[PDB]
């Protein structure tokens, strides 16, 4: 048992990657995910075009 | 697709198609025929290249 | 069973009637009817400096920091120092209330 | 006068990493460089001619 | 009745003195009760942060003793005989089962025994560091000169609220002239507080000043500190240890 | 490395330059810490350059989230559905602005 938590922290990230590949997550609409404001998104839609 | 409001995600194609033309309709009312004609040329006529 | 006065803000804005209040204190402390060249009266006397600065802090509410006392050589310096505003607003706080474009959004999670 | 060709700038990007590893005795796996270059993409729009031969 | 203090020692003619507000702790609002002068050579030295770095590191390192240890191949149990003969076996040549190459063998280059890190900085250099630290706190508005440490009540809560009222830092270091005579009220209030610490004047050091946000000095201590530090300037080298009798030195 | 990696042909998202050019980037997210030496450069970028960048590019929605953080990070999302993520740990204002 080596001293330190940084290697343990890194490995948790890789276990996350492996799990995603084997069991892909079901799709979700972007509204549910963070960083969403409906009013601002609509205005940018027009200006984009 | 991101801005659509519906009860099912991913949005079914008939629902997605309908919202697309509704947007063109809203553009027609706001800015009139000449603008919309450019819109159809740029995004729909291009697809026959 | 003592009690504590509520905390204050640390923001100070130069009062409009700065000249009137400043000179009025000077005449009272000097008691000499505003001699000409009043702006250049030396503050080297210890007793004079305490009375002028102590009274001003109580009334206005703003006091000279310990670092800046040695610079207050003449009455002009006291006049100059009190005419600069002090605001405690954060640089972020100014940014929020600065007429941000429509496509910029900010949120404070602290 | 004869010919006019017009184009448009579509994308400004960088290349994928390219590996350069010189041949030397005691090569080693860490004596290596990665080269990435900037790139740009143009779309040709029109070609026009005029009767001035 | 303003409290006005003047430096006992002679200020250089070319240097103007510096001043600070005298305060008292008897009430929440007795912020200003006097005006005081401080010797420029103490509280207005050049801002040298390299010297502050040296004295802080000296304090931390001159006490260090490390107790890490390892055994060499000589001190591990057993290992006397030659395991097998040089030729014929077809194994690698070996002469002891306790060499560093073997499992359970000795360590080739490991820590050896208790080791000390002792050294001493020159006395003038250590004295200079104290002046620079005092200057830094004043110029950054973290120093508060006070006439005395007397307190109205011994409740610890009162002292904490007072610090909040006057915009002090989360950690406060309080200095008094001597240990034996420190007021009873202060001792009871501080003893129960982790971040408010009370020390005598002779215990002042660069390291504690950096650790604590704001410094509080009583007026008698200010004269005490001024005397000792300025003596280091304008002195001879020692003929023999200063604790021995001298013509004009305590 | 070519035989060890995938490849593709040159293309454009929706014939970008034929009729009208449309900017593909549509969203930026930046996370910060109030008081942390690592994120000092990102803080200055918000103070100076964030607003000006938003005006020059009006089709991009920008989100700024101060919170207790260990590494400041930027997330960029595009119309075709791609997502890209970059660490901004202890970088200068000029580095972030050019990025
Ligand atoms: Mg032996
Ligand atoms: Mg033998
Ligand atoms: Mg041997
Ligand atoms: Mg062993």
């Amino acid at each position: 048992v080596k001293k330190g938590f940084r290697a343990a922290f890194r490995f948790q990230k890789e276990l996350e990657r492996w799990r995603l590949l084997r069991c892909p997550p079901p799709p979700v609409r972007r509204s549910e995910k963070p960083n969403w404001d409906y009013h601002a998104e609509v205005q940018a839609f027009g200006s984009r075009l | 697709e991101q801005l659509t409001l519906s009860a099912e995600f991913p949005v079914p194609l008939p629902v997605l198609r309908q919202t697309f033309f509704a947007v063109i309709g809203a553009l027609l009312q706001s800015s009139g025929p000449e603008r919309a004609a450019l819109f159809i040329r740029d995004f729909l006529i291009t697809q026959m290249t | 069973v003592l009690v504590c006065p509520p905390l204050r803000s640390r923001a100070y804005t130069p009062p409009s009637d700065l000249q009137s209040r400043l000179e009025s204190h000077i005449k009272e402390v000097l008691g000499s009817s505003l001699p000409n060249n009043w702006q250049d009266i030396s503050l080297d006397d210890g007793h004079m400096k305490f009375r002028l600065l102590a009274g001003l802090a109580d009334g206005l509410g703003h006091a000279v920091p310990n670092s800046r006392l040695h610079q207050m050589c003449r009455v002009r310096d006291v006049l100059d120092f009190y005419n600069v505003p002090v605001q405690d607003k954060s640089k972020f706080d100014e940014l929020v209330a600065s007429n941000l474009p429509p496509n910029l959004k900010i949120s404070w999670s602290y | 006068e004869l010919v006019r060709v017009e184009a448009t700038v579509i994308e400004k990007t960088e290349s994928w990493p390219k590996i350069n590893m010189k041949f030397r005795k005691r090569k080693n796996f860490r004596k290596k460089k990665i080269i990435v270059n900037p790139q740009t993409i143009l779309r040709i729009n029109t070609i026009e001619i005029a009767p001035r031969l | 009745d303003p409290v006005l203090r003047k430096c006992e020692l002679r200020i250089p003619v070319h240097r103007r003195p510096v001043q600070a507000w005298v305060e008292s702790l008897r009430g929440f609002e007795q912020e200003r009760i006097g005006l005081a002068e401080l010797h420029p050579d103490v509280f207005a030295t050049a801002p040298r942060l390299d010297i502050v770095h040296q004295v802080a590191i000296w304090q931390r390192n001159f006490r260090r003793i490390s107790y890490a240890n390892t055994k060499t191949r000589a001190e591990v149990s057993g290992g006397g005989r030659k395991p097998w003969q040089q030729k014929g076996s077809g194994r690698a040549r070996h002469g002891s089962i306790r060499s560093p190459l073997w499992r359970g063998g000795g360590v080739a280059h490991g820590p050896r025994g208790p080791t000390s890190y002792y050294y001493m900085l020159p006395m003038k250099v250590r004295a200079l560091g104290l002046k620079v630290a005092l200057t830094v706190k004043l110029m950054q508005d973290d120093l508060h000169i006070v006439d005395s440490l007397e307190l109205p009540t011994a409740d610890p809560q009162y002292l904490t609220e007072l610090a909040q009222y006057r915009h002090w830092g989360s950690s406060v270091l309080l200095v008094d002239l001597t240990h034996e005579e420190m007021p009873k009220n202060v001792v009871a209030a501080t003893s129960g507080l982790n971040s408010f610490n009370l020390i005598p004047a002779v215990g002042l050091n660069v390291y504690s000043m950096l650790k604590h946000q704001t410094l509080v000095l009583t007026l008698p201590s200010v004269a005490f500190l001024e005397d000792k530090l300025l003596w280091q300037d304008s002195r001879y080298t020692p003929l023999y240890p200063f604790r021995l009798p001298y013509s004009d030195f305590p | 490395t070519g035989r060890g990696t995938s490849s593709r042909f040159l293309t454009s998202v929706l014939h970008n330059g034929l009729g009208r050019y449309v900017q593909q980037l549509q969203r930026l997210s930046l996370s910060l810490s109030r008081d942390a030496p690592s994120s000092r450069g990102a803080r200055e970028f918000v103070e100076r350059e964030v607003t000006d960048f938003a005006r020059r590019n009006p089709g991009v929605v920008v989100y700024v989230n101060p919170r207790p953080c260990a590494m400041p990070r930027i997330v960029a999302e595009y119309l075709n559905g791609a997502v890209r993520e970059e660490n901004v740990n202890s970088k200068s204002v000029e580095e972030i602005k050019s990025l």
